[PDB]
């Protein structure tokens, strides 16, 4: 191998200088922004309390407050 | 200075060193184009 050793070895040189150049070369940069997760929770109506007010007497009308 | 005459001298001379001077200028030129992979500016700016 005596005219075939120098090729080889240069083509695995370049290959090998190559694959560094590529592996570092994007490891820059690579965080622009921070999203922030999200963890919401189901907004349904299932078995409401319910709440009833009741107003009766022996008068005709009546003023009434309340709290909802 | 060995005693060969003007004519051997710069045979000799382009002979014995013609080869270096360039394998030493491709090395510092090869070096520097290096730069041109890099990702800073700055650096980037002066391979070519």
């Amino acid at each position: 191998l005596g005219r075939i050793w120098l090729p080889v070895l240069i083509v695995v040189a370049v290959a090998a200088g190559a694959l560094i150049v590529m592996n570092v070369r994007t490891v820059f940069g690579s965080n622009p922004v921070v999203v922030t997760e999200k963890t919401s929770d189901n907004a349904e109506d299932f078995n409401p309390k319910v709440v009833t007010y009741e107003i009766f007497g022996s008068g005709s009308s009546a003023v009434i407050n309340y709290m909802d | 200075r060995a005693g060969e005459d003007r004519e051997s001298a710069y045979y000799t001379m382009f002979h014995g060193t013609a080869h270096v001077v360039l394998a030493s200028g491709l090395t510092i030129a090869g070096a520097t184009l290096c730069l041109h992979f890099t990702r800073l500016p700055y650096f980037q700016t002066m391979g070519v």
